[PDB]
């Protein structure tokens, strides 16, 4: 089973500045992998499939970049709205598995 | 009408650049070859040659894998054809040579050595005293007149079969089905860049293993003018492969009558020693047509000018030195290797407005093939008088570094990869993968 | 817009049973899989089971195989999750999940909208 | 597709040609996919192993599309524009099947992962119908 | 609907007759492609596959079923073979354990199939006469 | 036939080319199944066996007899090719001595087979513009 | 009997253009490709360029390509060649010729019938 | 490009002997070679196709032979109209390549 990292646990950045999130695969999951955001109380959001593909709707904050084993997410211009859990999933290999999130916090 | 339907084609005409594994293809006109054509297809007596129509494609014979495949094959049949020959271990002893002086002229005095050793006798508890002639190329000493083999620190030298003939046959490199090799028609091309003219061919024209550092002999000619191809012609560390029109005609000679002696070393191994040369002993040498190379060089330069400027003086000068397998036309005539001192060829100045050319040359027998180093071949002297006429095709050219508001621009010959060889010939064609399966849109439908 | 409405989540006593409903609408449901996503608490998400457009094939974790069933009522355009046998590590919080599209040639189990969740909590 | 007029047929002959006009020339290719120790017999080797698999490759993938056995196949897959908005008029006369490959690279997969399913539908269905009897 | 989960090389292996059965093409499709020691090795594997596609492919053609994922034929199943109801072989048995059962019988199968496809060729050339 | 003493390879060589018709899947069956220089030659001996039965299958494709035992063409039979009887060749020799009677004219009827075969693929595609 | 009769040739400057025309009966003509091969004074026969039956397939030589333009007009039996930018070296003389037959699987560019041919000069 | 090579430029024979015309090409035509005559002031006439078979309407007389490199164009009967530059071409490798021309002479 793929076992998939996500680096810095928590992650504090203050309104306006880029953060990037980090997310790594025991192997290779190709392209496969989708990025999630969780706000408190409320259901995962899809934001990134295919680690580069933005969903329907994402505004264009939200950059994915990677590839293999090493995957980023971008998010250039930080908004308050932001805060969130978020989660890295590849979809490579079943069963797919899910990154242990990493908290963003606004500074 | 605006419902399109995925529609599947067999056999549309697409392709891709790919590597494959070519095989080889021989005249059935001509088993004692270095290069086992008699292994070799029988080739097709009317190649069937496809007119490619509004066809432009990429070449590039100086990333061609053609080359690299040709460079391979060639080092193993080399490898396969020495593998069942008698190998030289005993030959690796201490030999007490001296001087030939039974009329040697000037030019040949200290090149030849007689020596005596103790050798193996088919009885592991006899030994022979034999003697043999040696060039002084291969002979070192040891520090009397004590010698040794060149390669007697670095490798055993394998003795050529005498039976097995060097001569290159040519080759056509076929491609397998569902692969293609696409032929450059175009015939200004330089070597990169796109082809407008184009043809599809299944395997290429006779391509002969020809083995030199500084002249390449027996090539194609190039079909209008002579053709300058370098990888980069601005940067000087880049050769310069120099195709000729008309070929230049060279006359290269042994003129010495060899007489060959069978030494026995071990049970069925016979060792082949240079016993006496019958009558006087002359240098080894190739001649030139003054007029014709003076010609040659001339076209060379013109076509040199267009890199460099109509206001140029365009100079040629000798190697500038390293060991004598680059700085000397190499080459193997009739089983016998040669290597010319070409000083007199690449020897003037160009400036922006009968007889014949003798080049002395050194024989040599320990030859250590395609610049490998532990790995050596010793070549059996040749019975009789050697005498070979062959065609200067085309040149191996270096530039000389250096500009600094360079009016003038001196280039040297230089050999040394010998896939540069190679490349003169395959740089037209270039191995495509074939695409078969391809779908398109249109209004048919499958019918239920 | 797609929404999926979780229901039936509660408080079970271990070896226990419960149901849950997920009403999807805003899509063609027979058309895509459907996914079961937990996520205990302090923990993050994992898969639970699935089952495929027409329901023929059914997917289960190995932690809830033999005790758990998926079904799905296309006409309805409901999932089911029925839990029998419960157990202390059974408790979080269940996502209907939606998969984003279906391939042939590839892996396309990344998912287009998640339910609210249903918190279900085993405990005596 | 047998050639009423043709200057010359060849292998990849009408390669620079239009779409429409090398569809006429299938044949042409179509034949010649198949037919055309030592070191040199090593390399014989493998060239007919690897003409062997290059060509059943190629059949397969028209098997498990129900074209077998033929150059033009018509099939249930609805075009995606997606995959390319030209008109039919620009891609059959105005390129070359060439410049084609070039386009739909990308959706290569996603194309024939649909005509394989296309396929067992059809397959499917026709089971079910003759079932019916 | 069209909503597997996900299609893999005998990804349905553990589904039914009848689930399996619309995943043909995903195994149909890796059956082709899924001197030194290594070098060897290698050429007697791309070998053997040729060969074991072509041998399918041989059986497939003989029986009239080539260029088919699912194709009918005119043997009538005998009861000797498999008793079993409709019912309990697609939608109770996988391929797996199907395999294992009408394994005894697979030759006589295969026979009755050729000489059928056989039968089926002369008839058709038959009546093509009279037209 | 409908009752046989007994089915082989090449069994049906001395019947006639009427009686002999019937057991093509014997002999289609059996055409495919059967570090050193011998393992090399092994390697030579199936690669040949493999391209030799992709050939013949190339060639019932081009000319549109794709995966049949018997299929009916198009090409008229020319008299000079042969002159016997219908009754006379299906009844009164085998295949093989019907082969040493035609192989001087066997090429011929291979390319004629070709390009009807093209012709009657032109006929279809244009049929299918037409619609 | 096939006649094959040219007509447009004559006295061009260089950098001109000219049009031939070569109409033709007596066979089918859309059933064979036409060349068009040109004599000049004092050499061989040249190939210039040649159009397939139904007029989709042009072939150029490399001297004329780009500059000439082949066309055909299967209603009227009429074989045109558009001449543009012309030269000193392509005065000849212009034979509208008629290919033997059509091959699918071999070579069959030879010629049954060649028109009289029309002489085309470029001087200034 | 093959390129014919027709021996020899000009031959004269006096009528009612045999001549003998000989075309070699650079490379091999197969049977692909076709002959032509072209009276002066005339359009060329075909009289071999095929390096063997003679064109319709063409008098027996003329005989061509030769397969591969090697072709030659036999007139056995020459008579007063058998005057004209006979060309040799090959229509195996496009672009067809014409001979350059063997003018005959009446002796
Ligand atoms: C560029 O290309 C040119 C031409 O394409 C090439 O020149 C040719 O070189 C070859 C090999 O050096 C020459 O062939 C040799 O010719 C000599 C002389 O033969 C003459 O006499 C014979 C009649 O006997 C005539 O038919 C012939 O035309 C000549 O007039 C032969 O002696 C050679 O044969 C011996 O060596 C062969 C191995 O190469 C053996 O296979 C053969 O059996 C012969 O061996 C016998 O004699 C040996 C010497 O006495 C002896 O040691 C053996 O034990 C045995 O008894 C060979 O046929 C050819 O004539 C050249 N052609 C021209 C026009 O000059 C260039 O070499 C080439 N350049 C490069 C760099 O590759
Ligand atoms: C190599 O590539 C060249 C060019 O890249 C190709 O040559 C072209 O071939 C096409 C045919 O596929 C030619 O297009 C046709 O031209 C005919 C004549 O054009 C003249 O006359 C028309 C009026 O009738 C003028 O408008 C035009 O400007 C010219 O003066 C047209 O009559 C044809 O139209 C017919 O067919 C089209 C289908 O394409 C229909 O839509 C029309 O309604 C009509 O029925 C057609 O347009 C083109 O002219 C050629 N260009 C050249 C020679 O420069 C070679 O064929 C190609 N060779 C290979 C082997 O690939
Ligand atoms: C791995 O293996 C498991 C178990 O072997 C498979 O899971 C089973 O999948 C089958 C279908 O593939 C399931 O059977 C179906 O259940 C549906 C829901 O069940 C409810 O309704 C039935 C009666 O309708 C009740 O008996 C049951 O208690 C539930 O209340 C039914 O709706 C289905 O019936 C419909 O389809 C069948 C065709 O199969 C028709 O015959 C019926 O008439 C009706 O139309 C069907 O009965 C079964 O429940 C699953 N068992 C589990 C999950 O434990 C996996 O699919 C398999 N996976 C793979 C990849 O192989
Ligand atoms: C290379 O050196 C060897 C000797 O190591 C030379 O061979 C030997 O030459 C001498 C003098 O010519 C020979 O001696 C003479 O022999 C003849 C014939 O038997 C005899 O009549 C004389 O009285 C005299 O003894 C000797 O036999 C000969 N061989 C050996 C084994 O010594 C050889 O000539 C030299 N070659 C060259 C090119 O210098
Ligand atoms: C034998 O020949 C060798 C090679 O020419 C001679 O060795 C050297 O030759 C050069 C050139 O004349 C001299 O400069 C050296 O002094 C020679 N080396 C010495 C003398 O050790 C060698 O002298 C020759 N011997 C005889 C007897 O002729
Ligand atoms: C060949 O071997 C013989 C003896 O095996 C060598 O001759 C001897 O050489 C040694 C060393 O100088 C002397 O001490 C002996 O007196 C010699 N004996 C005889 C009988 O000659 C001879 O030099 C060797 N020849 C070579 C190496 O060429
Ligand atoms: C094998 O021996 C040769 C000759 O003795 C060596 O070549 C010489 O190497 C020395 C090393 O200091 C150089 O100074 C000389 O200039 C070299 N001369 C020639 C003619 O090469 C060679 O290096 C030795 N090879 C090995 C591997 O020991
Ligand atoms: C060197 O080039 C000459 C051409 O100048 C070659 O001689 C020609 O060889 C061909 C092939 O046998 C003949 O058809 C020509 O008639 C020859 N012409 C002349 C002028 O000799 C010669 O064969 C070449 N030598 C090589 C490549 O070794
Ligand atoms: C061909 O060679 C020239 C000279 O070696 C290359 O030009 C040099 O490029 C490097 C890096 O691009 C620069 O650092 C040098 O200053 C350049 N020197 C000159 C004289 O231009 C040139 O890039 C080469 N061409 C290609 C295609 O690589
Ligand atoms: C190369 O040319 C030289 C002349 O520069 C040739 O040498 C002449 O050979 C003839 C042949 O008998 C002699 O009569 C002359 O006395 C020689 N002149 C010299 C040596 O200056 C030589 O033979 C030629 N080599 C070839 C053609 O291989
Ligand atoms: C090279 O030397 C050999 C001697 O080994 C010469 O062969 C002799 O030739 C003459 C004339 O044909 C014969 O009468 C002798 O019987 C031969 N002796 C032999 C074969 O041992 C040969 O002619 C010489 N060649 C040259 C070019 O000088
Ligand atoms: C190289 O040798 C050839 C002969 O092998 C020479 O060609 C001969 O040249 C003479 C000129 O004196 C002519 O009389 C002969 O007719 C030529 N024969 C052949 C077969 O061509 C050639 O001249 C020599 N070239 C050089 C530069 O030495
Ligand atoms: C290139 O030519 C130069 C001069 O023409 C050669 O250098 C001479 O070499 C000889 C013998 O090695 C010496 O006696 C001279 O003193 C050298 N002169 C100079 C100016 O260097 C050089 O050896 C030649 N190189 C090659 C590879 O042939
Ligand atoms: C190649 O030949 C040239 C001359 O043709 C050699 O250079 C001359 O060598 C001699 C001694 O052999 C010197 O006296 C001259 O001064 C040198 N220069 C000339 C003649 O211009 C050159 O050494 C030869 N190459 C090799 C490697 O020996
Ligand atoms: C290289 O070229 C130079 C100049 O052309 C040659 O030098 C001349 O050689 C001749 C012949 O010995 C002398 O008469 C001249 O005095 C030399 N001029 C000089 C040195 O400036 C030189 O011999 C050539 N080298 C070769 C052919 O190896
Ligand atoms: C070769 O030709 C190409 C295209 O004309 C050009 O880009 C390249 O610089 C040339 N290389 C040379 C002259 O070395
Ligand atoms: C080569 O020819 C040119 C032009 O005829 C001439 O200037 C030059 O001196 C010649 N080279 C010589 C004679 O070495
Ligand atoms: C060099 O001269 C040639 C003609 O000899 C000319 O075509 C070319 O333009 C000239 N190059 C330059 C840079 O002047
Ligand atoms: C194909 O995909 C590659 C990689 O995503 C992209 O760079 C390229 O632009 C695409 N081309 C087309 C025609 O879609
Ligand atoms: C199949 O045959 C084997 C060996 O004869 C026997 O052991 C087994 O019980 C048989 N099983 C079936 C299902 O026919
Ligand atoms: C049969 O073939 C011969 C040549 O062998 C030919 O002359 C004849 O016209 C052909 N007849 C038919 C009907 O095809
Ligand atoms: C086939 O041709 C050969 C000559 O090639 C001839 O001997 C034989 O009789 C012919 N067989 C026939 C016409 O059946």
């Amino acid at each position: 089973e793929i076992v998939m990292t996500q680096s810095p646990a928590t992650l504090s950045v203050s309104p306006g500045e880029r953060a990037t999130l980090s997310c790594r695969a025991s192997q290779g999951v190709s392209s496969k992998l989708a990025w999630y955001q969780q706000k408190p109380g409320q259901a995962p959001r899809l934001l990134i499939y295919g680690a580069s593909t933005r969903a329907t709707g994402i505004p264009a904050r939200f950059s994915g970049s990677g590839s293999g084993t090493e995957f980023t997410l971008t998010i250039s211009s930080l908004q308050s709205e932001d805060f969130a859990v978020y989660y890295c999933q590849q979809y490579h290999n079943w069963p797919y598995t899910f990154g242990q999130g990493t908290k963003l916090e606004i500074k | 009408a605006e419902n399109l339907w995925v529609t599947v084609y067999y056999g549309v005409p697409v392709w891709k650049d790919a590597e494959t594994t070519l095989f080889c293809a021989s005249d059935a006109k001509a088993k004692h070859n270095v290069w086992a054509t008699h292994a070799c297809v029988p080739t097709d007596p009317n190649p069937q040659e496809i007119h490619l129509e509004n066809v432009t494609e990429e070449f590039n014979m100086w990333k061609n894998n053609m080359v690299e495949q040709m460079h391979t094959d060639i080092i193993s049949l080399w490898d396969q054809s020495l593998k069942p020959c008698v190998k030289l271990t005993p030959l690796c002893v201490t030999l007490q040579c001296t001087n030939v002086t039974n009329n040697i002229t000037d030019d040949m005095r200290g090149e030849l050595k007689n020596c005596s050793f103790n050798m193996t006798t088919e009885l592991r508890d006899k030994k022979q005293k034999v003697y043999s002639l040696f060039y002084r190329l291969d002979v070192v000493q040891i520090n009397n007149k004590e010698y040794r083999l060149i390669n007697c620190n670095t490798s055993a030298c394998t003795q050529a079969c005498p039976k097995v003939s060097f001569e290159p046959i040519p080759i056509h490199y076929c491609a397998p089905a569902g692969f293609a090799i696409l032929k450059c028609k175009d015939k200004k091309f330089n070597g990169t860049g796109p082809c407008p003219s184009v043809s599809t061919v299944q395997c290429t024209h006779g391509i002969k293993p020809v083995v030199s550092t500084q002249l390449l002999l027996n090539g194609s000619l190039a079909e209008e003018e002579v053709m300058i191809r370098s990888e980069n012609i601005t940067n000087n560390a880049k050769n310069i492969l120099v195709q000729f029109n008309t070929p230049v005609q060279i006359n290269c000679t042994r003129p010495n009558n060899n007489t060959r002696k069978s030494i026995r070393i071990g049970p069925g191994q016979a060792f082949y020693a240079t016993g006496d040369i019958i009558g006087d002993i002359r240098q080894a040498h190739c001649n030139v047509s003054k007029a014709t190379w003076n010609e040659t060089l001339g076209k060379v330069v013109k076509q040199l000018r267009k890199h460099f400027g109509n206001n140029t003086i365009i100079r040629f000068a000798n190697s500038s030195g390293g060991d004598l397998e680059v700085t000397t036309h190499s080459f193997n005539c009739g089983g016998e290797f040669f290597y010319c001192n070409t000083s007199g060829l690449f020897n003037s100045t160009w400036i922006s407005n009968n007889d014949s050319i003798t080049l002395p040359c050194r024989i040599k027998q320990i030859i250590n093939m395609w610049q490998r180093i532990g790995q050596c071949m010793y070549a059996p002297p040749i019975q009789g008088v050697i005498r070979c006429v062959s065609n200067i095709t085309g040149l191996i050219l270096t530039r000389d570094g250096g500009s600094t508001n360079s009016t003038t621009e001196t280039f040297r010959p230089g050999g040394g990869d010998m896939r540069d060889n190679w490349r003169s010939e395959l740089y037209k064609y270039k191995v495509v993968k074939i695409e078969p399966l391809g779908v398109a849109p249109t209004r048919c439908k499958r019918r239920v | 817009e797609v929404q999926l409405v979780e229901s039936g989540g509660g408080l079970v006593q271990p070896g226990g049973s419960l149901r849950l409903s997920c009403s999807a609408s805003g899509f063609t449901f027979s058309s895509y899989a459907m996914h079961w996503v937990r996520q205990a608490p302090g923990k993050g998400l994992e898969y639970v089971s699935a089952i495929s457009g027409n329901g023929d094939s059914t997917y289960y974790a190995d932690s809830v195989r033999g005790r758990f069933t998926i079904s799905r009522d296309n006409s309805k355009n409901t999932l089911y999750l029925q839990m029998s046998s419960l157990r202390a590590e059974d408790t979080a919080v269940y996502y209907c999940v939606k998969q984003a599209a279906y391939c042939t040639r590839t892996s396309c189990y990344y998912f287009d909208y998640w339910g609210q969740g249903t918190l279900v909590t085993v405990s005596s | 597709a047998v050639g009423i007029g043709a200057v010359f047929l060849g292998f990849l002959g009408a390669a620079g040609s239009t779409m429409g006009a090398a569809s006429m020339t299938l044949t042409v290719q179509a034949r010649n996919l198949l037919s055309g120790l030592t070191v040199w017999g090593i390399k014989q080797l493998q060239a007919r192993v690897l003409a062997v698999e290059r060509y059943l490759r190629d059949q397969q993938l028209l098997g498990i599309w129900g074209c077998s056995g033929k150059l033009i196949c018509c099939t249930n897959v609805p075009w995606n524009s997606s995959w390319s908005n030209r008109n039919l008029s620009e891609i059959w006369d105005n390129m070359t099947w060439l410049q084609w490959d070039k386009e739909i690279s990308n959706y290569t997969q996603i194309i024939y992962g649909l005509l394989e399913e296309s396929q067992n539908q059809q397959e499917k269905n026709e089971q079910d119908l003759l079932a019916l009897d």
